[PDB]
RNA sequence: UUUAAGAACGUGUUUAUUU
RNA sequence: GACCUGGCGGUGCUUCAUAUCCCUCUAGAGGAGCCUGUUCUGUAAUCGAUAAACCCCGAUCAACCUCACCACCUCUUGCUCAGCCUAUAUACCGCCAUCUUCAGCAAACCCUGAUGAAGGCUACAAAGUAAGCGCAAGUACCCACGUAAAGACGUUAGGUCAAGGUGUAGCCCAUGAGGUGGCAAGAAAUGGGCUACAUUUUCUACCCCAGAAAACUACGAUAGCCCUUAUGAAACUUAAGGGUCGAAGGUGGAUUUAGC
């Protein structure tokens, strides 16, 4: 005769089991696997919400059954061997900007699809205060005239944004190179400067 | 009168599903979305290619599982992966379901150049929300 | 590329793996018009000359 | 994470209707999913143009059509090499003659690459998606033809030709071709010597004493040509010695000791060829016991890597040894070695996996406590293997030994969920155990609720070719279980089936029917008990009838009873 | 197997405009300046005007990819207002819902 | 229809699923209340649907399934109640009991409370009721109160009365703060249209106001705007006694004044008597003005205006 | 194109024109009505024109204890399958065309004198297998409504009897 | 993992657009749609390359359906060698 | 008891285990 | 001849309409110029909408393209296991207009009328009980308000075969396909809108404490003419700007629209 469906394996489950073993990774809602009488849907007049069996509304939900607190705490316990310790010396931000005066910004974008490319990932920004650089009166006055609107007098920060080249490693090099020719030309003094 | 995605009332002998019984003005109040991706978010791209893939998938699976789908599909994208979640009937033999799962999972991976996985949930008969 | 989409699923239909309910419709109508006499003529040898 | 005991292997669809119940479904369901992947690859490689469009970034080479056809249509030296990389035996050989006929110089590294393609497949085309007994090697083949055409022959030429003959059971011819190698002042490699050891034994079915001397000669030649043996060289020796179960026992250890001498770590296949040899269909098994205990201590706490193709066949055999020895403390070490690191991958294919867990679990129920035997039944089944009808029996014979017959109503449910709903032998051993002795009301009512399900299986049977047959013991047990429980009404409806199928009812079933009638005080029913046994001419009936006549019987019925006999 | 000939003609136009995109680019650079001589700019005016008509990008039309409709097309999805609503009204477009405020 | 046996099987699935859900989240199954279930179901099954009755729910079957009447006749077929054939045995058994207590009285001789509503009476009686039936029952209850009802009668009538939470239209005073110098002040916020203002009112001052660091007469050239700033202080006769320092952002010329007027008034409520705060409320000085710009509609020129209509 | 193809329910719903302005007020002759046909009735999953045999779908998975491989029917054998599919189609269709000679009453097109069978069984175990029902008059009556206009309603007169003195009629 | 984290909810953005209701004419009657984009910013502090390599991979992999991410990384560097002193 | 206030072409709208 | 139902009544009584009928409030339309649509005329030279419920409508859009039109020329198993913007919206799906700025539609049972078409209420109650749909309730926007959305069954054989799809019919050396070039105008009438006729105005500064202008060099064109620029392969033609020009117009007939 016709093939009959077996009873759901939720009945064999115990209460004091290990849930992470059932839903280790992200997977759709399987009513034959989740031992919960969860219901979903807008009820009709004098009715009750639809049950999990055959429910499409529960399939639309991006559940978090694979990310229970028990798993998270158990997942991170196994990931502490990949991590490194942060220097205790660099406690505050004022101490971070005394030994590392340059800050590099770079953004990465995560989107669905078969292609991972994004043209917004090439941009690189470099910020550095002029008080951390070995400049004199002349050099500092000249450097602020070359960069133009890249320097903010309110914060004394030089901002260099590079998006010319395809890759992000090239724009980083370009920004460092730009910071170098600016520092050196600022120190160099030319004859025309006398006609100020 | 308005007609879009509305199942007109009848004597009371017509069965309808939950999604088929709610109109477009319930899509975020009593229904969800059958496709979930990042294309239609602010500042994101490739919303047009993800839509052509969806339209083709719903037809590929309608003709690949003829008379077996109990309700609309649910397409899900997590990065490179593509998860197809379907509710099917129990008339066909399991021998033939496993054949079509491997045939479709493979054929679509080489077409769209992405790992594809298909999740079936069998029901004895088409679930009925109410009778119109 | 509509060639790929249409040629792919045309081939899968001759292979028995894709069922096009739309071709079946117009294939059944085009079969009933031959019994009714409304058949497409031979090219070149048409009603006109 | 750990394995989920309530689930089936990941590869299957987690759905009740799609879950494989029996062990046949488990294997036939993956062969169909493998068949759909093959039907799609056929379509992908037959119509590449539809799947050439690549939208993936980064590029995914494993998701692009493969091109098996030659593209260089010209006749040249580079055009033949492309047909040798695609393993085109027929095209390459038919095109090699054209290149040779033209007179163009053919490099020796190119003609040697054609022999490898021919010596391996034996002048035959590989298997493709779509277009045992005897000796595959043939005299009228291209392998020997082209071998003569060659104007110059190096070591590799003979090395690759000797190995192609031994592979196709041409042992006798390989030895004749090896004599020419020594005549040309040449030296073979390790691989060629490895195949030469197989030809020695397989060529002739002589006594071991002669074979042992023969093998030692090749070894002395291997050391006389500056050739160092490998793991395979030693493995063939043990695999070959299997035929001589008794005699080769001591020679085998010497081979093992030799492997240790040269610092060659025995793999799993090496130990596999030893236990098979020492293992023999004998009752004492004194020698086999001592060997395996030593091997485990060596293998204990190790992680293995693939070295020999037969490394997987170790675990299946070792378990069989413990089952033949009936030693459970040793099976915990063999199975405890299979979980360490990543050694769980050496268990082997399904058929090897199903057999492993059968000998293993069947030895658990027999030996260990029942409270521990039931913890292994929840873990293994169904997550690891699907049981066979025999395992359910052995498990039932353990509950009897532990006087825990309250679990029987659950072992019958699981059997039907594993495809044993219509196993005659199984249903004939579950009923007898339940009806063997009287039990309290609460426990006696459960066996009947399960006996009613075992009865329904007999009524509905998949095979309609033959008429429905009810075993004598079955009908004897289904009816007595209704009485003890209290289902008297249903107990009298089975009486017609006894004579209907010419099945003899036991006296214990008739003797206990008395109380049922006496409690009712319905003489009519009492006569029905007498009438049935009288039909079968049972001696207990005549003596029984008199007692019934004394206790409860209508006057008119007493006279009729005697005449019916 | 495209929807109609109107669609097929635009596919060809987008293909010819992709082949001459660089050649047309290099010539216009000469014309779009006041540095080079007029005599040379006059020769480039004749070289790019002798290129095939379908190579001009202004002759391209953003039609619907499902119905070949020239007007009422949303550029982000490349669909017509009638097809977009058919998919949005059935909940097949992620995030698309009806607005009320 | 849902039988008594079916409900009893749903009670057992909730109890077991209530113990699984605590094993997932790492909680104690014993001390796992219904508030923790709703929080755990919202993490595992996140739904942002605007309707809360369409989200995943795991509640007790006695709160999901609607209450159903018990069977009214036995095996023999005789009903259990003598008013069965009326169709409203519960409603009429109540009216018969009340009318019987009104006969006894004749022989031997509210602010928070609100009469039970119709929809709440059907649940008690598990019966479907009309409107005119509800009014008849309410008329007997009121008639019962007028008479010298006994102690036992009051308890009965209190089964059909429901308490009411009476809100208080009393402005909330702000906590007076102290600065480094020691001056007392109070801060509040106002909002008019898109303008949003934060005002700091010092307890003692010489009537100085500074908006965004600018004296008020310079920031508000228009007289009407300055009149608004004067209204809070003039109403309570406190002109030239406090110093204000506010910061308004957004909106337009007149919207910033109304936003500032509201904040100054709210912060001025801490340095005045309760009777004055009530007067400020009855004058419209403590109320946020909800009148905001209305949206334009498609097919219309404006929010309410229509396109020119042509009959032919 | 492949994206301009609808489903059968959409193709038939439009071709039949069952719900239209013509159907509402007797604006369509019933002499040539279009009849729906199910095109998936005699179609098998895995069968195509090329004659391919896909193991697990079109043909058994294993044959003689061994898994089959991909095979394609021959031209002669594949043409014999197409002609055999036709016979099952026409035969199936023929049955529907075949009309049963329903026992007429007083006249061929009249309703009087026609039997309706025994009444429906009651819920509390009541049956009327001994009763026979026969129609006496079928009249089409109308009433004018504000929105639709002419509202057609059917008036029927029947009689039941057991053949033993018990009889009754109703409307 | 021992990381400092601060969470804030940026204002949402709603992009709307209107379309004709009918296939032909009936201009006055249109349908309005919207896409709602909601944000959630997680500001971490004082990390290393390895810790971020793990945490990001952990949460990027479990990024649910319909959820994008913009990870802005602020690196600390030191003055290059050429910047220490001038050459002229 | 209370100003005036015309006209609208002709048909068609209901049944049957390795070995 | 007598009736049922509905419709209609320059039919009665009573109660009402809330930006709605009257009276009553505010700004407009109808007059001029310009922009734009339509109708007529014209042209070798599209189609469709076209009382309310068409007329900056299909178009959130036409210099070529788009484009389906015209003339000329060219191809024939044709980008498609062909094709057709060919006829039929009075064969249809699909998406809608309209009453709706409504609240009713109605399965299944019962009863009345002598078992007619039909009808079915009185609360100090006289035969009605009623699933379901809609309304309502809920939800969205800044709430409990309001605005959106929603709004059934049906009515106007209302709109659309030219979104796409499709039944019937018709074409297949042409009613199909492609190329080049070209028409899309104004005697005339009219709808909608823009700018104005000015002093509550015009110009400049400012973004509200100013100075000038103020009737034939004022107020007043987004028009014309000329030049330049932007886009583009291509611009008397599209847009922007400048120069030149300084017209009608002096608050508008019957009538008429919107707004709490
Ligand atoms: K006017
Ligand atoms: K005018
Ligand atoms: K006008
Ligand atoms: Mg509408
Ligand atoms: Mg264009
Ligand atoms: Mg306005
Ligand atoms: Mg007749
Ligand atoms: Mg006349
Ligand atoms: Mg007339
Ligand atoms: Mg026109
Ligand atoms: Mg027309
Ligand atoms: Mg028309
Ligand atoms: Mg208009
Ligand atoms: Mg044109
Ligand atoms: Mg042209
Ligand atoms: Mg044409
Ligand atoms: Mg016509
Ligand atoms: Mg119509
Ligand atoms: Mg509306
Ligand atoms: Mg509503
Ligand atoms: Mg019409
Ligand atoms: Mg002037
Ligand atoms: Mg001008
Ligand atoms: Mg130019």
């Amino acid at each position: 005769p016709r093939r009959k469906a077996l009873p759901p394996r939720t009945e064999k489950m115990a209460v004091d089991q290990d849930w992470p073993s059932v839903y280790p990774v992200a997977a759709p809602f399987k009513p034959s696997a989740v031992p919960l009488p969860v219901r979903m849907g807008y009820p009709v007049k004098k009715g009750v919400p639809m049950a999990k069996e055959g429910n499409l509304e529960l399939l639309k939900i991006p559940n978090f059954l694979h990310l229970t607190p028990v798993a998270i705490k158990k997942h991170c316990e196994a990931l502490k061997d990949f991590c490194t310790e942060w220097p205790a010396a660099l406690d505050s931000d004022e101490k971070c900007e005394k030994h590392f005066p340059i800050e590099i910004d770079s953004t990465d974008y995560v989107s669905s699809g078969p292609s991972v490319r994004n043209p917004r990932a090439r941009v690189v920004v470099l910020r550095v205060k002029l008080s951390s650089l070995n400049l004199d009166d002349h050099a500092k006055k000249k450097l602020i005239k070359l960069v133009g609107e890249r320097y903010c007098k309110t914060t004394d920060v030089l901002t260099i944004k590079t998006d010319r080249c395809p890759l992000r490693r090239q724009n980083y090099d370009y920004a460092v190179y730009l910071l170098t020719v600016l520092y050196h030309e600022s120190w160099n003094t030319e004859e025309w400067e006398k006609s100020k | 009168k308005n007609r879009a995605a509305r199942v007109r009332v009848s004597k009371g002998d017509k069965p309808v599903t939950y999604e088929e019984a709610h109109a477009p003005h319930y899509i975020a109040h009593r229904k969800g979305w059958l496709s979930l991706h990042t294309g239609n978010l602010d500042g994101e791209d490739h919303a047009a290619e993800r839509t052509v893939e969806d339209v083709f998938l719903r037809k590929f699976m309608w003709g690949t599982f003829p008379g077996c789908l109990a309700d609309q599909l649910v397409l899900k994208r997590r990065g490179n992966q593509l998860e197809i979640c379907a509710v099917v009937l129990r008339q066909l033999s399991p021998h033939k379901y496993y054949f079509l799962v491997g045939y479709s999972e493979t054929l679509l991976s080489y077409f769209y150049k992405c790992p594809v996985r298909l999740h079936l949930q069998t029901v004895p008969s088409k679930v009925v929300y109410k009778y119109l | 590329n509509h060639h790929t989409y249409a040629e792919l699923m045309q081939t899968l239909r001759f292979l028995g793996l894709y069922r096009d309910e739309h071709q079946d419709f117009m294939d059944e109508q085009k079969r009933l018009k031959k019994l009714r006499g409304k058949e497409k003529p031979k090219k070149g040898e048409g009603k006109r000359a | 994470v750990n394995r989920d005991t309530t689930a089936v292997p990941y590869v299957f669809q987690d759905d009740p209707y799609l879950m494989p119940a029996s062990s046949l479904e488990s294997r036939s369901f993956l062969l169909a999913k493998k068949s759909g992947e093959n039907v799609a690859k056929f379509i992908i490689n037959s119509y590449p143009k539809y799947f050439q469009k690549d939208i993936a970034e980064p590029h995914i080479p494993c998701l692009m059509p493969e091109y098996f056809e030659p593209q260089i249509k010209d006749i040249s030296e580079a055009a033949l090499k492309e047909r040798i990389e695609l393993r085109k035996v027929k095209a390459s050989v038919d095109m090699f003659d054209q290149l040779l006929q033209a007179g163009t110089t053919v490099s020796l590294e190119t003609t040697n690459s054609l022999l490898d393609l021919l010596c391996y497949y034996g002048d035959q085309e590989p298997s493709t998606d779509y277009h045992q007994f005897g000796v595959t090697w043939r005299a009228k083949n291209n392998a020997e033809r082209i071998f003569s055409l060659m104007p110059e022959k190096n070591e590799h030429s003979y090395c690759t030709m000797i190995r192609g003959m031994v592979k196709h059971r041409a042992y006798e011819q390989a030895l004749n071709l090896y004599t020419e190698l020594l005549n040309n002042r040449l030296h073979a490699d390790v691989y060629t010597f490895n195949a030469l050891i197989e030809a020695t034994v397989c060529a002739i079915n002589e006594k071991f004493e002669e074979k042992w001397s023969k093998i030692l000669e090749l070894l002395r030649h291997m050391v006389a040509q500056k050739v160092k043996p490998n793991l395979q060289t030693f493995n063939t020796i043990l695999k070959c010695l299997r035929r001589f179960h008794v005699f080769a026992r001591s020679p085998a250890l010497q081979v093992l000791r030799e492997m240790k001498a040269i610092g060659i770590e025995p793999s799993l296949a090496t130990y596999h060829h030893i236990i098979r040899l020492f293992d023999q269909p004998g009752d004492p098994l004194k020698r086999s016991s001592f060997i395996i205990y030593d091997i485990m201590n060596e293998l204990m706490g190790k992680r293995f890597s693939p070295k020999d193709p037969d490394d997987d066949k170790f675990f299946q055999s070792a378990m069989s040894i413990c089952s033949s020895l009936r030693d459970l403390e040793l099976a915990y070490q063999v199975h405890g070695l299979l979980k360490t690191g990543d050694n769980w991958k050496f268990i082997g294919p399904d058929q090897h996996r199903n057999f492993y867990y059968s000998k293993f679990f069947d030895l658990i129920c027999l030996m260990e406590q029942i409270d521990v035997t039931l913890k292994w039944y929840e873990d293994l089944i169904p997550s690891a293997y699907f049981p066979h009808s025999q395992t359910m029996i052995h498990l039932l014979q353990a509950l009897d030994v532990a006087n825990r017959l309250e679990v029987i109503p659950k072992i019958w449910k699981d059997s039907k969920e594993y495809g044993h709903t219509f196993r005659s032998d199984l249903r004939e051993e579950i009923l007898m155990l339940m009806a063997r002795d009287k039990h309290p009301p609460e426990l006696q009512v459960a066996f009947a609720d399960c006996a009613a399900d075992i009865k329904s299986a007999y009524e509905s049977q998949p095979i309609r070719q033959t008429a429905q047959d009810w075993p004598a013991t079955s009908l004897n047990c289904i009816a007595i279980l209704f009485l003890r429980a209290g289902r008297t009404q249903e107990a009298w409806k089975m009486l017609g089936l006894f004579r209907k199928h010419n099945k003899i009812p036991r006296s214990e079933l008739l003797n206990e029917l008395m109380d049922s009638a006496k409690v009712s005080n319905s003489p009519s029913q009492a006569i029905e008990v007498v009438e049935l046994a009288s039909a079968f001419s049972l001696p207990i009936c005549e003596g029984l009838t008199q007692r019934v006549m004394s206790d409860f019987a209508i006057n008119q019925e007493q006279k009729e009873a005697l005449s019916n006999l | 197997h495209y929807v109609d000939w109107r669609m097929w003609r635009d596919v060809k136009r987008r293909k010819m405009a992709y082949e001459y995109a660089d050649e047309r680019l290099r010539i216009n650079s000469l014309r779009k300046n006041t540095i080079l001589p007029k005599i040379l700019q006059d020769v480039a005016d004749e070289e790019i005007a002798a290129l095939p008509r379908d190579s001009c990008p202004v002759r391209i039309r953003n039609r619907c990819v499902m119905t070949s409709r020239p007007r009422g097309v949303k550029r982000r999805w490349r669909l017509s207002r009638i097809v977009f609503r058919h998919l949005a009204d059935h909940g097949q477009l992620s995030g698309i819902q009806r607005a009320t405020w | 229809t849902y039988t008594e046996d079916f409900i009893k099987k749903q009670i057992e699935e909730f109890n077991i699923g209530k113990r699984h859900l605590a094993n997932m989240m790492g909680e104690d199954p014993e001390t796992f209340t219904q508030e923790d279930i709703d929080r755990a179901i919202a993490y595992l099954f996140p739904s942002g649907l605007f309707e809360k009755r369409a989200r995943p729910v795991m509640k007790h079957p006695e709160q999901i399934f609607p209450r159903q009447r018990a069977i009214q006749w036995g095996e023999d077929g005789r009903p259990f109640h003598y008013l069965f054939y009326t169709g409203k045995q519960s409603y009429y058994s109540l009216m018969h009991d009340v009318y019987g207590m009104l006969l006894n009285l004749e022989k031997h001789q509210v602010i928070g409370s609100r009469w039970l509503i119709k929809e709440e009476l059907e649940e008690m009686l598990v019966e479907k009721l009309s409107d005119l039936d509800y009014m008849q029952f309410i008329r007997l209850l009121e008639k019962l109160l007028t008479s010298q009802c006994g102690a036992a009668e009051e308890e009965f009538v209190q089964r059909f009365r429901r308490s009411v939470t009476l809100e208080s239209k009393k402005q909330l005073i702000e906590p007076v703060q102290y600065d480094e110098q020691g001056m007392a002040f109070s801060k509040s916020e106002g909002k008019r249209k898109t303008a949003k203002a934060e005002a700091i009112v010092y307890k003692h001052g010489s009537g100085r106001i500074k908006v965004n660091g600018i004296d008020y007469q310079l920031y508000f050239p228009i007289t009407q705007d300055r009149e608004q700033l004067m209204f809070p202080f003039h109403f309570v006769d406190r002109l030239g006694k406090h110093d204000v320092t506010c910061t308004v952002s957004g909106g337009g010329r007149s919207a910033q004044a109304g936003a500032i007027r509201l904040a100054m008034a709210k912060a001025l409520c801490s340095f005045v008597t309760e009777d004055e705060v009530e007067w400020m409320r009855q004058a419209g000085l403590l109320t946020t003005d909800p009148r905001v710009r209305e949206r334009k509609k498609p097919g219309q020129e404006g929010a309410r205006r229509k396109f020119t209509w042509k009959k032919r | 194109s492949f994206f301009t193809k609808l489903t059968a329910d959409e193709l038939w719903k439009g071709a039949l024109a069952e719900t239209g302005a013509g159907a509402k007020k007797g604006r369509g002759k019933r002499t040539k009505k279009k009849k729906r046909k199910d095109l998936n009735r005699g179609q098998i999953i895995g069968e195509g024109r090329y004659g391919f045999l896909w193991p697990g779908l079109n043909v058994p998975l294993m044959k003689n204890g061994a898994v089959q491989t991909i095979a394609q029917r021959s031209k002669e054998e594949q043409e014999k399958v197409e002609a055999d599919m036709i016979q099952q189609r026409e035969e199936w269709d023929r049955k529907k065309k075949m009309k049963v000679k329903r026992e007429r009453g007083w006249s061929g097109n009249s309703w009087g004198g026609i039997s309706l069978g025994p009444p429906d069984p009651g819920p509390c175990g009541e049956t009327y297998e001994d009763f026979d029902t026969r129609i006496l008059e079928v009249r089409n009556v109308f009433t004018m409504t504000a929105k639709e206009g002419r509202k057609k309603s059917i008036r029927v007169l029947v009689a039941v009897g057991n053949g033993k003195g018990a009889a009754g009629f109703s409307i | 993992l021992g990381i400092s984290i601060k969470v804030h909810e940026p204002p949402r953005k709603i992009e709307r657009f209107t379309l004709l209701q009918s296939v032909h004419i009936y201009k006055k009657h249109r349908v309005q749609y919207e896409m709602r984009t909601l944000y959630r910013c997680l500001e971490l502090e004082h990390l290393t390359g390895s810790t971020a390599d793990v945490y990001l991979e952990y949460i990027q992999r479990n990024l649910p359906e319909g959820v994008a991410m913009e990870v802005t990384k602020t690196q600390l560097e030191q003055l290059p060698e050429h910047i220490k002193e001038p050459i002229w």
